[PDB]
């Protein structure tokens, strides 16, 4: 981590 | 007799004295001209940029004689000896080089 | 469609557009007025109507508030 | 008898520096040359600060608590002022330009970019009293080689970036120890760096340069060490990034190109959100709301100020400013709108409760001279130095009449009847006073009478004289209405320069060059009262100059002039540095205002012209509301306001009236006696307490038996404490019950009530009506719904 | 450089590198491209016709021309020695206010002089047409005193 | 410099500010060297007093300029040992509604109402400004002008 | 009206494709014409100007100045007008 | 370091280098400068002069101004020498 | 100002136009409240101009015209000010003209 820090997929493939 | 300036524009402008003529104008397409020197023994003007690069440029020709990066960081100055046999440089990234020419 | 070239022809004149408002008003009271947005030709004698009706309404209304004066007069004669 | 204070600058919103948002995001600071101004977005209200810099300002910014606004010029002076108070604080002198100033997200410390050097001090505390040496330098940071372009600060106050003309972004840290943490130089850009920004979790850094690349940084192993991850460029054809602010809550970015557009951009993706252009001029600054949604714009050339809502695509603010000096002002007789002038010749139209142009007129070819409202209000009349007079409606906003003479002659004064029908312009080439019809917009005659050019005109607004003065050292009044015509030319010692005419038009008063404002009786056309105003004038001397101000002569006279709607005062302009409140009956200067403070401008304190900006005032007028008056100068448009009211100035005090007594007479159900008294107070506190504690049923029976002494003070009250009121129906209330109970009193004295009147006509049209106007087609339009036959 | 002998001269030449009217020369010459321009748009169009008759009359204010002019004359008439005469302290030789030019300047500079309501400083100011007969002097000058004093009808109510 | 505060110096070593509306003390001082001098600034910021020893004037920071001031009188007995709210600060809100049957419009600008009726028009008005090889070209331009004499002769393509 | 003389750079398929796809050339002229006169107008004015003369000054763009927003173009049109 | 170090009334009371791969960068050059140097040999076929062309169904050696393999910079590192200039 | 008229705009329009009576009867509370009183009434001018053909079609509907008739039961009420803001400006323009 930088030292500078802080402290489903729906398928579009659809039936016509 | 000729003068020679260096600018972010990336424009080379070559102004002869007794003429009072404009030699030639040069784009680097290095970008903006951080360092600027000249080798005494050949007249071939030294340029620094931010790649590092240095391209060596003549009033005759129209595209660098030759392109040689020794930091990577930007080379804030150029310095070449009386000879000109050597050339010394300095890099933005702490980084020296001593070269031949 | 014939009344009404009459009725936006009688509005343009301020002393005969009182006229025209009534029979209007008639119209739309007696009418579908889905129907009259159908006809061709109304939008256009409905959009010269339009601006006199508005001119009308600036005046009139000038005449309601300037009758406001004689309340003057009469809380005047009150004292 | 009046306290005038500065208020607000119209006729300006930007001019350069950055423009900062508020913290709460409803106001926006945009800096205005030598001073600053406040815009209340959510409000649509404007203010400009009374503090004044030496030069024009150059960096400013706003602490996220809202209560320090710091301001440094174009020397590095800053001037600490407390944001709620509008008080200036401390000075501080930097002694070196200042390019940016920026407040820590804490508050705690604010970092200064000198040259190639970045500054960072500790902020002084407000609560604390006024400090004598407050300020104390946390650290100096020298690692850049080139001057910085900006800085940034991390959201947790603990590490800065600041862009350089290196072709270098430079990480800091503000705490000592965290040196380690962050003490790297970013380079790889190919020209100068304009902005370098933390992401929300701080991980990635973004860096942008001139040339068109954004560089995404990650710390990331090859043993961890910065790397450009990602690159992006913008494709423009020609135009540099200049100015980029990013706001990392929502991922957006604004980016200014010198060619006058932005893009709106959502990273680390790059998609253009949105491509606008603001013009051909380079935008100067860019600034990101707290929440994110508005986004503010400008450019200095033309002077550009915008709020966009991108969310929305809807524009909060859209307003502009002179390029040239305003030449000429003029109310609308309500006061609601004042319309300015300038030499491009474009005419504005500004709204006073707003501050913000309703409309911009550019028919004028050259520069509009003066500008005049009709006695009406409906009409608006101009004449330029194209030579044409133009005839323009503010409610529709049309040119509906253009007036020229037969050979073009070069108009610089105008004048409109109270009737509406004639018009008169002037002209310093021909001698002579053309007259046109309103109505025919023909030439119906030419009035000759001077040997010189005609300096300015005025046209009675009850008895319809003309009265011309010219530099032929005479005045003369015209009877044109009438069967027969009459002149009366009345010798002056000098040159007049300004007229203006008392609203009773009984009295004219007349600026020579010697300095003296004359007053002539129009009726017996003799000299009532003269006024010294030489030695009053504040004129300084040009750095060009070769002789002392006090021996020079260049401008100890006053080219404008307007009596005061009461008519006992006059303001007085001119090519100075001073604006003098006279009192006619005595002669005697009631207060004296500096018009600026400004170095740069030449008057404050072979082939090639010696030609710098000069302070002057062109025009100047009293609100018909009687409580300001706006000076035109190169600047802007100044108003003075009386406002404040922070003077106790009692009437007809006596130890029986306090006001614990004046309490204790509404604890009494003593109304007329609790009014009266807070009256004779004069205290705007008291008068509304006892003004909203009278009942409904006890105000008829009060309005009857106030003192007419008293009268015309409390129907002042009621206007303009009735414009921004909510109780409308209240305000009106009083006003059936005082019309009503001294109606015939007001009638015998239309004067003394005139500008009492002329408020309560402004509450009761301007916002009045329009509630009714929604309220009464509403009425009529469901009429309509449930009385006709719906569709089938 | 020092002057170069017969020979020097033929083997090099044009080396020596390294009042104005300049700016006067370049207004002349910028009138000049303006015209031709509007020469070469078409004789129809109207815009020009406004154009070139609005330059005629914007000339004409100042006096450089000294009567109505047309196209053809502004080519020629415009000299830079036309727009000298415009210049203030030559004007007030020509009204004999001043001896000489060189004295002119000296009085402006010092602030002896009015071009209608305004005192003037700069030498460079050109006074245009409508100008010209209201260039005078300050009321107060201790010159303007001394114009009175030997025709001694110095009144010293106008406090001159 | 507002003539609405007196603040006055006397030998028994005390610094008083008396508040003229009400005719009252608002605040007391006990200074230990008798102040000779009393005078303001003329922006009222500043007050200066001068004392029977030290040879310098001493500078005040006028409080109130910075934030309002109670104006309850101060008490005498403590102050000599030493040795209604809105009204207390001179200032009134007006209240919400007066009275319930009245009409009374919005806490806010004015223009808001124009810009909801008129909403839709700024809309429109805020708007920002705005081949083929085988060519189908047929009629006169192609110089069949028999196909236009013998009578034989894209929004949809935008939608 | 003249003619070309010269070779036609574009061959029969470039003119039928462009006449497929008063003059901009004729108003290129009018802005340069009036580039030139706000030049001339500003050099001569300061040397005519007691007062302080300052110089004259893809994307969809935003308007700096609006000749107001909320009126609407029908409702400044008169009853005759419509 | 990176820190200036003032001791003045107001004050003075009490390095990491990233950049992009130039390497990389100068590298893809000298393969530029390489190619476009060398001989180039351009294919002179004509495609159809003496087959059928369609949807069924001679090389030129152009002197270069330096072979690649006779170029100077070669065995240089750091180094692009521009022949044709 | 954007945020209400986009929710004005967006009120359900098909039966039994709930969401539409619903809005009705809130501002009808507004009115009796006297307080906001020109804001409710441009809510009341958007709904028309959004839907005005919707409530204008289905004027027969008992659950709309029992609602749209109770805003006039209150609306009606609020006219007083029509007469009082003509009689100011009248004798206004009388007393400050004669």
């Amino acid at each position: 981590v930088a030292p500078t820090a802080l402290k489903d997929d729906d398928d579009d493939v659809l039936l016509d | 007799y000729l003068l020679v300036t260096a600018g972010e524009t990336g424009w080379l402008k070559y102004h002869d004295v007794s003429t009072g003529q404009l030699v030639s104008e040069l784009r680097t397409k290095a970008g903006p001209t951080m360092a600027m020197a000249q080798n005494p023994w050949n007249a071939v003007m030294h340029l620094g940029h931010s790649n590092g690069t240095v391209s060596l440029w003549s009033p005759s020709m129209p595209e660098p004689l030759v392109k040689l990066l020794s930091a990577r960081g930007p080379v804030n100055s150029i310095a070449i000896d009386r000879s000109g046999y050597y050339m010394a440089t300095t890099g933005a990234d702490r980084s020296m080089k001593i070269w031949d020419i | 469609i014939l009344l009404m070239k009459r009725c936006r022809d009688w509005n343009t004149n301020a002393k005969t557009h009182t006229i025209a408002q009534r029979t209007i008003r008639c119209i739309l009271m007696h009418h579908n007025i889905a129907k009259l947005s159908e006809i061709p030709g109304m939008v256009k004698i409905v959009d010269a109507i339009i601006p006199y009706t508005q001119r009308h309404f600036t005046r009139v209304d000038n005449l309601v508030e300037q009758s406001y004066i004689l309340d003057y007069a009469l809380v005047e004669m009150d004292k | 008898k009046s306290d005038f204070k500065f208020s607000n600058l119209l006729g300006t919103v930007y001019r350069q520096g950055n423009i900062t948002f508020s913290d709460d995001g409803k106001q926006l600071l945009s800096p205005v040359g030598n001073r600053v101004s406040v815009f209340d977005l959510i409000n649509n209200k404007s203010f400009t600060f009374e503090y004044e810099h030496r030069k024009n300002i150059a960096a400013i910014d706003l602490n996220k608590q809202g209560t320090l606004l710091i301001s440094i010029d174009e020397d590095g002076r800053a001037i600490l002022v407390n944001f709620k108070a509008r008080n200036v604080l401390h000075h501080f002198n930097f002694k070196e330009k200042c390019s940016a100033v920026k407040f820590s997200p804490d508050g705690r410390l604010f970092a200064l970019a000198s040259g190639r050097f970045l500054q960072i001090w500790k902020t002084p505390d407000v609560n604390k009293d006024r400090q004598f040496a407050p300020f104390v330098r946390h650290r100096v940071h020298a690692g850049h080689f080139q001057d910085i372009t900006s800085l940034t600060w991390s959201q947790d106050s603990r590490f800065i970036l600041t862009t350089s003309k290196d072709l270098s972004a430079k990480i800091w840290s503000v705490d000592s120890e965290e040196k380690n943490l962050a003490a790297t130089t970013f380079n790889g850009h190919r020209d100068y760096v304009m902005g370098a920004f933390f992401s929300h979790d701080q991980e990635k850094i973004y860096t942008v340069s001139k040339d068109g690349a954004v560089f995404v940084w990650e710390f990331t192993k090859r043993k961890y060490s910065w790397r450009i991850t990602k690159k992006h460029f913008f494709y423009a054809n020609q135009a540099k990034v200049k100015c980029v602010t990013f706001h990392p809550a929502t991922r957006l970015l604004a980016v200014g190109f010198t060619s006058g557009e932005f893009r709106l951009y959502d990273l680390p993706d790059f998609t253009l959100i949105q491509q606008l252009s603001m013009g051909q001029n380079p935008v100067n600054t860019v600034s990101v709301n707290q929440t994110g949604e508005w986004l503010a714009f400008g450019s200095s050339k033309l002077g550009q100020l915008l709020v966009y809502e991108w969310q929305s695509e809807s524009y909060i603010l859209k307003q502009q400013g002179h390029f040239d000096s305003t030449n000429s002002l003029a109310y609308s007789p309500d006061g609601s709108r004042v319309v300015t002038a300038s030499e491009d010749g474009k005419i504005k139209v500004w709204d006073i409760t707003s501050g913000f142009c309703l409309a911009t007129f550019e028919e004028h070819t050259s520069s509009v001279t003066a500008v005049q409202f009709a006695k009406r209000g409906q009409v608006m009349f101009s004449s330029s130095l194209d030579g044409t007079v133009r005839a323009w409606d503010l409610i529709r906003y049309r040119n509906f009449r253009t007036f020229t003479g037969t050979e073009r002659i070069q108009f610089n004064c105008l004048a409109v009847d109270p009737s509406g029908e004639v018009v008169c312009a002037g002209s310093l080439d021909n001698f002579d006073i053309h007259v046109w019809s309103v109505q025919t917009g023909q030439l119906l005659d030419a009035l000759s009478g001077h040997e010189g050019p005609v300096s300015c005109l005025s046209f009675s607004q009850e008895n319809s004289v003309l009265a011309s003065a010219s530099w032929d050292k005479t005045i003369r009044i015209w009877s044109i209405f009438g069967r027969s015509q009459q002149v009366e030319p009345i010798e002056v010692y000098s040159d007049v320069l300004a007229l203006s005419m008392r609203p009773d038009g009984k009295e004219v008063a007349v600026s020579t060059l010697k300095g003296q404002i004359s007053i002539f009786n129009i009726e017996d056309a003799k000299q009532v009262g003269n006024i010294d105003c030489r030695k009053d004038i504040i004129s300084g001397r040009f750095n060009q100059d070769r002789f002392t101000a006090k021996n020079s002569e260049r401008s100890k006279f006053f080219t404008t002039i307007h009596y005061s709607f009461d008519g006992m005062a006059i303001v007085a302009g001119g090519n100075n540095n001073s604006i003098c409140l006279y009192d006619v009956p005595n002669e005697v200067l009631l207060k004296r205002f500096i018009v600026s403070r400004n170095m740069a401008l030449n008057g404050t304190l072979l082939s090639t012209r010696k030609m710098r900006p000069e302070v002057r005032v062109t025009s100047v007028q009293f609100s018909p509301t009687a409580n300001a008056f706006a000076a035109a100068s190169t600047e802007g448009l100044l108003i003075y306001s009386t406002n404040d009211t922070i003077l106790f100035d009692p009437f007809d005090l006596d130890v029986d009236v306090t006001p614990h007594s004046t309490v204790e007479a509404l604890r009494e159900k003593q109304f007329l006696n609790a009014l009266v008294m807070a009256f004779r107070l004069n205290e705007e506190y008291l008068i509304n307490k006892v003004y909203e504690a009278i009942p409904i049923k006890e105000i008829p029976l009060v309005a009857s038996n106030i003192p007419a002494i008293y009268l015309p003070r409390i129907l002042k009250f009621i206007g303009d404490f009735a414009i921004e009121s909510q109780h409308i129906e209240f305000n009106l209330i009083w006003i059936k019950a005082l019309l009503s109970a001294s109606g015939g009193y007001i009638n015998e004295h239309k004067y003394l009530f005139s500008t009492a009147m002329r408020s309560i006509q402004r509450f009761i049209v301007r916002v009045a009506k329009e509630v009714v106007n929604t309220t009464t087609d509403n009425k009529y339009t469901y009429r309509f719904l449930v009385s006709t036959d719906g569709s089938m | 450089v020092r002057k170069l002998k017969h020979h020097e001269q033929k083997l090099l030449k044009k080396v020596d590198f390294l009042e104005d009217y300049h700016k006067y020369n370049r207004i002349c010459g910028d009138i000049r491209r303006l015209a031709n321009k509007l020469s070469l748009l078409p004789p129809t169009d109207p815009f020009r016709r406004k154009h070139e008759q609005l330059l005629l009359d914007k000339l004409y204010a100042m006096g450089v021309l000294t009567t109505k002019s047309k196209i053809s004359d502004l080519e020629n008439k415009v000299t830079v020695s036309a727009i000298c005469r415009r210049r203030l302290p030559v004007i007030m030789h020509r009204l004999k206010m001043a001896e000489t030019i060189q004295d002119a300047v000296k009085f402006i500079e010092q602030g002896h002089v009015r071009v209608g309501p305004n005192l003037i400083n700069d030498p460079a100011y050109l006074v245009t047409r409508n100008m010209e007969d209201y260039v005078t002097w300050v009321d107060n000058s201790k010159i303007k005193k001394t114009l009175l004093r030997y025709r001694n009808q110095i009144d010293d109510f106008d406090f001159s | 410099p507002e003539g609405r505060w007196i603040v006055s110096a006397s030998l028994d070593s005390t610094i008083r500010t008396w508040d003229l509306p009400t005719g009252g003390c608002i605040d007391g001082i006990i200074v230990d060297n008798v102040a000779t001098n009393v005078k303001f600034s003329p922006n009222g910021d500043l007050l200066a007093t001068t004392h029977v020893t030290g040879n310098g004037i001493c500078i005040w920071t006028n409080r109130a300029q910075f934030k309002t001031v109670s104006t309850r009188t101060i008490d005498e007995s403590e102050f000599a040992r030493m040795a209604l709210n809105d009204i207390d600060f001179n200032t009134y809100t007006s209240l919400e509604q007066i009275d319930k049957e009245l009409l009374t419009l919005s806490i806010g600008p004015r223009s808001k109402m124009n810009t909801l009726l008129h909403l839709d028009v700024i809309r429109k008005r805020s708007k920002p400004k705005e081949l083929p090889f085988f060519l189908q070209l047929s009629g006169e331009k192609v110089g069949d002008e028999a196909s236009v004499r013998e009578g034989i002769a894209h929004r949809r393509d935008q939608e | 009206f003249e003619l070309s003389d010269v070779k036609s750079s574009k061959s029969l398929a470039e003119i039928y494709e462009d006449d497929y796809t008063l003059s901009e050339e004729l108003q290129k002229a009018h802005s340069e014409i009036s580039e030139l006169y706000a030049n001339l107008v500003y050099k001569l004015d300061v040397l005519s100007s007691v007062h302080f003369v300052p110089k004259p000054a893809e994307t969809p763009t935003i308007s700096m100045e609006d000749a107001p927003l909320y009126m609407s173009n029908a409702s400044s049109l008169a009853p005759q007008e419509i | 370091s990176t820190r200036l170090k003032i001791v003045d009334p107001y004050g003075g009371s009490d390095e990491a280098f990233a950049g992009d791969d130039v390497v990389a960068e100068f590298q893809e050059e000298k393969k530029r400068v390489i190619d476009d140097e060398d001989d180039k040999e351009v294919d002179t076929t004509l495609p159809g002069w003496g087959e059928w062309a369609g949807a069924g169904s001679f090389i030129k050696k152009v002197k270069g101004v330096v072979n690649k393999d006779k170029r100077r910079d070669k065995n240089l590192q750091n180094v692009i020498i521009n022949e044709k200039v | 100002p954007a945020a209400v008229d986009l929710e004005i705009r967006s009120l359900n329009s098909f039966e039994p136009f709930d969401e539409i009576v619903w809005f009705i009867d809130a501002l009808t509370q507004g009115l009796k409240s006297n307080k906001n009183f020109e804001l409710y009434e441009t809510f009341m001018s958007l709904l028309f101009k959004a839907h005005g053909d919707v409530i204008h079609a289905n004027n027969k509907n008992q659950d709309i015209a029992s609602a749209l008739q109770n805003w006039e039961d209150v609306h009606k009420k609020e006219d007083r000010l029509d007469d009082l803001v003509k009689f100011c400006m009248g004798v206004a323009a009388f007393v400050t003209t004669a």
